């Protein structure tokens, strides 16, 4: 089975239920990282280092605003993919609010690392809206808990804490697939790794990414296709494959301004 | 648990 396949499928209408996973690869050609104070790069997800030093992911919550960064091809695919009505759900890693931007309305996504929507204070626990700390974050303060003075720390999941309760979606959106697309991760971070072994045995999966990851290298099912390389090209060979070159264009410099 | 493999 190839990428030709996969294209013939879609256009046909025949995939009807697809399924996204998605990660950092997918926004990193609109600069969005993954100018700081970091040991290694994972210790901005991490409490023994935010709590040493809460400044450094304060500067990529001041950065990940909305505004400063646009959706790429990527993001505005799976906004096609929905408008033709085929997309069952988009799992995200990101944390960057940029499947929101593209048109990806909130019941179709699940934002599996948390959002900068809301807040809590990481001592009393209040909870907070995320605008409720934009004027400290924009001015590079950390936010502090009016009623005890605790870090107010967004709603992101850092290293060795549950994902949020939304992820059980998973349970009946991967059983319900018909195919499963992979794009710009890993798959390094569980849990949400393992959702690619979800979908059933007879259920096409696409990789678009710069390497054979995951159970696809490992374990490889028959109707697995990997298309390796750079994202954004592996995407227009797909959108090429399946008439949408046009109508993406013609969405892309539409949605700005 | 939010966790890397390796
Ligand atoms: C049990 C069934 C699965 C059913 C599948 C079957 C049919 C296979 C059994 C779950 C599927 C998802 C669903 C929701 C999704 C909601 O997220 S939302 O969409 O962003 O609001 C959840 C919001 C809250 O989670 S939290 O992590 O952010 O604090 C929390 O509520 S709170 O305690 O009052 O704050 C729990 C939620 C209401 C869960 C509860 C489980 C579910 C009913
Ligand atoms: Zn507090």
């Amino acid at each position: 089975l190839s990428l030709q396949d996969v294209a013939e499928l879609i256009r046909a209408r025949a995939c009807q239920r697809v399924v996204v996973m998605v990660g950092a690869g997918i926004s990193t050609p609109s600069g969005i990282p993954d100018q700081y104070d970091l040991p290694y790069p994972e210790a901005i997800f991490e409490l023994p280092f935010f709590f040493h030093n809460p400044k450094p992911f304060f500067t990529l919550a001041k950065e990940l605003y909305p505004g400063n960064y646009k959706p790429n091809v990527t993001h505005y695919f799976l906004r096609l993919l929905h408008d033709k009505g085929l997309l069952l759900r988009l799992y995200t890693q990101n944390i960057d609010g940029l499947e929101r931007v593209s048109g990806i309305p909130a019941s179709k996504l699940v934002e599996a690392h948390g959002t900068f929507a809301s807040a809590t204070c990481t001592v009393c626990q209040r909870p907070f809206p995320g605008e409720d700390i934009r004027a400290d974050v924009m001015a590079d303060r950390v936010p502090r808990c009016p009623v005890c003075t605790g870090v107010v720390k967004p709603d992101i999941v850092f290293f060795g804490e549950p994902l949020p309760q939304r992820f059980l979606l998973h349970v009946v959106d991967f059983p319900m697939a018909d195919l499963l697309l992979i794009l710009g991760t890993s798959l390094e971070v569980e849990p949400f790794a393992s959702l690619t072994e979800a979908v059933r045995s007879s259920v096409p999966r696409l990789l678009i990414n710069r390497d054979l990851v995951g159970p696809l290298a490992w374990h490889p099912r028959s109707r697995d296709v990997a298309q390796l390389g750079d994202v954004v090209h592996g995407v227009e060979s797909l959108v090429e494959l399946l008439g949408w070159t046009e109508e993406m264009r013609d969405l892309v410099q539409r949605e700005t301004g | 648990g939010k966790v890397m493999r390796r």
